[PDB]
RNA sequence: GUAACGGGGCUAAACCAUGCACCGAAGCUGCGGCAGCGACGCUUAUGCGUUGUUGGGUAGGGGAGCGUUCUGUAAGCCUGCGAAGGUGUGCUGUGAGGCAUGCUGGAGGUAUCAGAAGUGCGAAUGCUGACAUAAGUAACGAUAAAGCGGGUGAAAAGCCC
RNA sequence: CCCGGCGAGGGGAGUGAAAAAGAACCUGAAACCGUGUACGUACAAGCAGUGGGAGCACGCUUAGGCGUGUGACUGCGUACC
């Protein structure tokens, strides 16, 4: 016969109020933040992690297109050479070879340049 | 509640408002909403359902409760002290247990924080039979077929 | 020697590096069984013989170490329209470590 | 590990010297805008701080293709209302290549901050070789 | 002349900048090896050198 | 307590007194005056009193006669504010909170 | 105020035709995991591994649960070798939440399965209280203004002479 | 006992298991207001976060490429009811 809301009352606010970052002004100090902002965070987060898979790919190719072309054949022709193979197909990501194993990479551009029929 | 008045707050205007009466369920003043009430509570169980499945004790609680002896006839006029003497014929004491002798004699002597209860009589519900460790049926013969009432 | 392979994402850039991956199947606990990867090898790629393929002869694989296959990570991730809120949700994996011997 | 080469905070800067005395005018901007970012560059992951270092010379030798020598809106309105808008055709402005024309790259960059880091920071001039008020050292 | 949302924090905390107080710096004068107050000689007797206000 | 003194009530508002306090810190001590005695704002007359009381506690709670010290701390807090009413336009624009503070002066070692 | 390519800028960075290549979504695939149903493998109350498939969602329908105050089980169990409550942390669950523990704290709390609800707030120009904001801003109530010397006093423009 | 106006207020000493129980007195949360320290910050535009992310302050480990804080720069991107 006792709601005595006080009992979870606190725990709930405290829960979301637990936004370490503090963000700014009311965004931590006032409960107002939670479903307004802590909620946005959940939303902005929901999409960015999955939308990110590509944002890096866009970078991966951005550099491959910037590395492979300097030594003949553009990114457009590159993957096409690479495309022809029985086992020769190791995708990008590691494609950053242009930063650590340049010799490999340029030795990989021939795997495509000389590969393009 | 102490509604010693009808709405005196002037509706349209005065800035934020919208009040009215004061047994107003929102006004900290008083007024408790969907109030409450004395009610009955007491639900009633059919007659057959009442006698249905009770002393399942014997079989299940076999190695525990289903003892039948005597109502202790030699017990003094009103003496509970040396109850122990008889409380040891089975070694069932504070373990709880209730007797079902069926004689409002002097054996109603059991008075304690909560151990042995008498109620030795037709009047008895399973609730009690199941509240104790080993309900000493006892009584003898009283435990007949359809009238195993203790 | 370098390393290279896919299996649930091309995660095999680093050489030995001992980095997380996926999960066995029936159960994780550690120990091992000695599972060679496959000749996805960049020919290992590492020496005077960095090779376009990776294909530099038959059979070339590293044995899996099976360092630690556990843990999780927790990420809230909750959507909500203007009238609802699936806000309440959680899905993770353990990504077994694996140190991987030499190429 | 997490692949992405870091941002050594504009690690290296390769110096260069275009000519501009050429005939490509507007076409040149792209290979001038791509350069101060991460064109010839492979590694040094762009998007983040970065750049290069080249430089223009006379540049005064441009004609564009069509009658653009005579067009190009060009106005540098000011916070002055009172009806301003300073429109001057290209040839009218080509008389003194300032923050414009040669500076056709500004509108071609990421714009705002950081892109702003490259901006005029390539130098322009309009006379090629003589008294290069710019850094004489290493260039190509 | 009404206002509408106003940020107690940050803002105002900025106008306070032009609100901090200031420091004097003055001498003691030959006689008083301390006080002298500001551009005054000394209050102890209110004398710059003799019979001024009350002194010897 | 590392020789304090502080205050409570009296009435002089927070910010009002928080202003003069900034004037004194760091060196202080030997500045029982001058950097205070030569500034007239009510808040000043109040911080000095407690300033001396504090520097005085240097002969009772602890030794270290008045001459060294530092005054590494001075902060005023909001103290219970009195409420009152104000006849105005029929009674709408009236709240008046007197406000009050303290000072809490300190004097430790450098 | 360019304002009838989004901007740059374009003689092809336009269009028309032809063909290849590349970028590109939560679409499809790969890998792992969750749940419902049909099957498969078996095992076989049952259940688990494989697999096919289904899993946007307002009104609204159905189905599962967490948590709180109070009652039974409870002079049983936990506690001053520190309960409830407040605050941090770590582990844990799909989530509601759960636990363990630092510190505070100064006396109580309650596994379990069951029972009953003043049973869960962010809004109703909601009700009560506390504290902000504007802002150290406006204002200090008749424009019959006051100056000086003494006194007293911690201090006097305002009090006494 | 000491500062002070024989103020207020406080600081010691003593009472007490505790005064981090002092009469405003149990526990004392939140808003709101301060002092201190680490980092960011005075050529940069917008629901202030989220994704990426260098540097810096501490903490790492017989490196092993990490934890906590802060976050320049950058893709996105108009609160809830
Ligand atoms: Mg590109
Ligand atoms: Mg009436
Ligand atoms: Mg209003
Ligand atoms: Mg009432
Ligand atoms: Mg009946
Ligand atoms: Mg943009
Ligand atoms: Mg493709
Ligand atoms: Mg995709
Ligand atoms: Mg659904
Ligand atoms: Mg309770
Ligand atoms: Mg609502
Ligand atoms: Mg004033
Ligand atoms: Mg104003
Ligand atoms: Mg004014
Ligand atoms: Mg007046
Ligand atoms: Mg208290
Ligand atoms: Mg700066
Ligand atoms: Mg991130």
């Amino acid at each position: 016969a006792r709601v005595k809301r006080g009992v979870i009352a606190r725990a709930r606010h405290k829960k979301i109020l637990k936004q370490a970052k503090g963000y700014y002004g009311a965004r931590s100090r006032v409960y107002r933040v939670a479903f307004q902002a802590v909620i946005k965070a959940g939303q902005y987060a929901y999409r960015d992690r999955r939308q990110r898979k590509r944002q890096f790919r866009q970078l991966w190719i951005a550099r491959i297109n910037a590395a492979a072309r300097q030594n003949g054949i553009s990114y457009s022709k590159f993957i096409n050479g690479l495309k022809k193979a029985s086992v020769e197909i190791d995708r990008k990501i590691l494609a950053d070879i242009a930063v650590f194993d340049k010799v490999a990479f340029t030795a990989l551009v021939e795997k495509a340049k000389a590969a393009l029929a | 509640v102490t509604g010693s008045g009808k709405k005196p707050w002037r509706q349209k205007g005065t800035g934020r408002a919208r009040s009215g009466s004061i047994k107003s369920p929102i006004w900290r003043s008083g007024g408790v909403t969907f109030a409450a009430r004395p009610q009955d509570h007491s639900q009633k169980v059919n007659k057959k359902m009442y006698r249905g499945a009770l002393k399942s004790i014997l079989s299940e609680l076999v190695r525990q409760d289903r003892l039948i002896v005597v109502e202790k006839f030699s017990v003094e006029a009103p003496k509970t002290k040396l109850l122990a003497q008889k409380l040891k014929d089975m070694a069932l004491e504070d373990v709880l247990i209730i007797t079902g002798e069926l004689d409002e004699n002097l054996f109603l002597a059991a008075r304690n924080l909560h151990k042995v209860d008498v109620r030795d009589a037709t009047g008895i519900d399973p609730v009690s039979l199941i509240a104790f460790d080993k309900v000493v049926m006892t009584a003898d013969a009283v435990k007949q077929v359809e009238e195993m009432l203790a | 020697m370098y390393a290279v392979f896919q299996s649930g994402g091309k995660q095999h850039r680093v050489s030995e590096g001992q980095t997380v991956r996926l999960e066995k199947l029936d159960i994780a606990t550690g120990e091992t069984v000695e599972f060679a990867e496959v000749l996805m090898i960049a020919n290992g790629e590492e020496v005077k013989i960095g090779v376009p393929f990776v294909d530099g002869g038959v059979i070339k694989a590293e044995v899996v170490a099976h360092g630690r296959g556990e843990k999780v990570k927790i990420v809230k991730f909750r959507r909500r329209k203007h009238y609802r809120k699936q806000q309440g949700h959680r899905q993770w994996f353990t990504d077994v470590k694996i140190t991987g011997i030499s190429a | 590990m997490k692949t992405f080469t870091a941002k050594p905070e504009t690690v290296k800067r390769d110096w260069y010297v275009v000519d501009a005395t050429g005939k490509t005018l507007g076409r040149l901007a792209t290979e001038l805008a791509r350069r101060l970012r991460g064109k010839h560059k492979a590694e040094y992951t762009p998007h983040v701080d970065t750049g290069d270092y080249i430089i223009v010379l006379n540049a005064d030798k441009v004609a564009v293709t069509g009658n653009k020598r005579t067009d190009k809106v060009y106005y540098h309105h000011t916070g002055h209302i009172g009806g301003i808008k300073q429109a001057t055709f290209e040839e009218m402005i080509a008389r003194r290549p300032e923050r414009v024309i040669e500076i056709a790259v500004k509108g071609m960059l990421p714009k705002g901050p950081l892109g702003r880091a490259m901006f005029r920071k390539l130098k322009v001039y309009a006379g090629n070789e003589h008294n290069h008020a710019a850094q004489q050292p290493q260039v190509l | 002349a009404v206002q509408q949302n106003k940020p107690t924090r940050s803002k105002r905390g900025m106008r306070r900048s032009h609100d901090a107080l200031t420091a004097v710096t003055s001498l003691s004068v030959d006689k008083t090896s301390g006080e002298k107050h500001l551009r005054h000689h000394i209050t102890a007797d209110g004398y710059y050198r003799g019979r001024k206000v009350i002194a010897k | 307590m590392e020789t304090i003194a502080k205050h409570r009530h009296a009435r002089s508002s927070a910010q009002k007194v928080r202003l003069v306090a900034d004037l004194i810190r760091g060196k202080k001590v030997s500045q029982a005056l001058d950097i205070l005695t030569y500034t007239n704002k009510k808040a000043a007359v109040l911080v000095k009193k407690v300033l001396e009381s504090a520097i005085a506690n240097a002969e009772h709670n602890d030794g270290a006669d008045i001459d060294d010290l530092k005054v590494t701390k001075i902060f005023v807090d909001e103290g219970p504010s009195m409420k009152r009413i104000m006849p105005r336009a029929k009674g709408r624009a009236d709240r008046i909170l007197k406000r009050t503070s303290h000072i809490t002066v300190v004097v430790s070692d450098r």
